[PDB]
């Protein structure tokens, strides 16, 4: 009754991660195409990060979004854990990045809206990803954009946090500072975003960490020329240094840049 | 107990086959206060 390993075919190694794998999995019975995201119980111990993977699990298995990637379960081995995701067969958008170098305000102010959809749902059942990022952002078999990797996410309807979680170049300044936090770091993260969307690289990039934290703490950053005025305002928003001064997700949906270049509407 | 999760485990038949699931949120604020 339960899910075993002998109940999946396993494919092409669909990414690396940062203890295991993601394969491409076929269920041998119904032949149906699945993601499997395999963890070696001995790295996620030794970093002491099992209590996170238990949050990953159960938030984004309790999550339903078009614009969410699904969880369908998971099982274990005494040796490593097993998560079975949703298929996305168009992969990231940090290859499509790669691919295309950069977006162009149509397909931006479209990835962001899907987004900020997604991410409403979120903050309404009082989650907070933690980790936007084009690596954990996949698309869907008609190019839907979908959240994926909730391995930072937390459930705190009562809590500011204090975790040091995500990524470097999409770190909030107060995570840096090592002040506390809450879901307004996934509002930041956007702004982020949508910046290395337009110009094909993160606005506080450095070769080292010590630099990217004074600039994130300082948000010190340009635009490069071509970036319209809507766009420059919209970020200029999203990356504001006090977290309470940034907007909503319902104040970006309804943002005119966003909705004169956006080839899908709001939730 | 490590690695048993509030989460599906069981075999699904993808051949066969709601928003409310999200309930489990609202639920576990108000089960741990
Ligand atoms: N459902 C999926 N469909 C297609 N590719 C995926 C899927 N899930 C993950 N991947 C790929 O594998 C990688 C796995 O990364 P992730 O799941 O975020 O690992 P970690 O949680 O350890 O960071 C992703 O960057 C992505 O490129
Ligand atoms: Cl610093
Ligand atoms: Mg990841
Ligand atoms: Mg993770």
């Amino acid at each position: 009754r339960q899910w075993a390993l002998e109940d999946f075919e396993i494919g092409r190694p669909l990414g690396k991660g940062k203890f295991g794998n993601v394969y491409l999995a076929r269920e041998k019975q119904s032949k149906f195409i699945l993601a499997l995201k395999v963890l070696f119980k001995a790295q996620l111990e030794k970093a002491g990060v099992e209590h996170q993977l238990r949050r990953e699990v159960e938030i984004q298995s309790h999550l339903r979004h078009p614009n969410i990637l699904r969880l369908y379960g998971y099982f274990h081995d005494a040796t490593r854990v097993y998560l079975i995701l949703e298929y996305a067969p168009l992969g990231t958008v940090y290859r499509e990045l790669q691919k295309l170098s950069k977006f162009d305000e149509q397909r931006t102010a479209t990835y962001i809206t899907e987004l900020a959809n997604a991410l409403s749902y979120c903050h309404s059942k009082r989650v907070i990803h933690r980790d936007i990022k084009p690596e954990n952002l996949l698309l869907g078999s008609a190019g839907e954009l979908k959240i994926a990797d909730f391995g930072w996410s937390v459930h705190a309807p009562s809590s500011r946090r204090t975790t040091l979680a995500g990524t470097l170049d999409y770190l909030p300044p107060e995570m840096i500072e090592g002040r506390m936090h809450d879901e307004k770091v996934d509002l930041w993260s956007l702004g982020v975003l949508c910046y290395e969307f337009l110009v094909g690289k993160p606005p506080f990039e450095a070769n080292t960490y010590q630099e990217t934290y004074k600039r994130i703490s300082r948000v010190e950053f340009t635009f490069p020329d071509f970036v319209t005025e809507g766009a420059r305002d919209l970020i200029s928003r999203l990356l504001k240094h006090n977290p309470s001064q940034r907007p909503m997700l319902r104040e970006v949906l309804e943002h005119p840049w966003i909705t004169a270049n956006s080839s899908k509407p709001s939730n | 107990s490590s690695y048993s999760y509030d989460a599906p485990s069981d075999f699904i038949n993808f051949s066969s086959l709601t928003q409310n699931i999200d309930s489990w949120f609202e639920l576990k604020a108000n089960l741990e206060n």
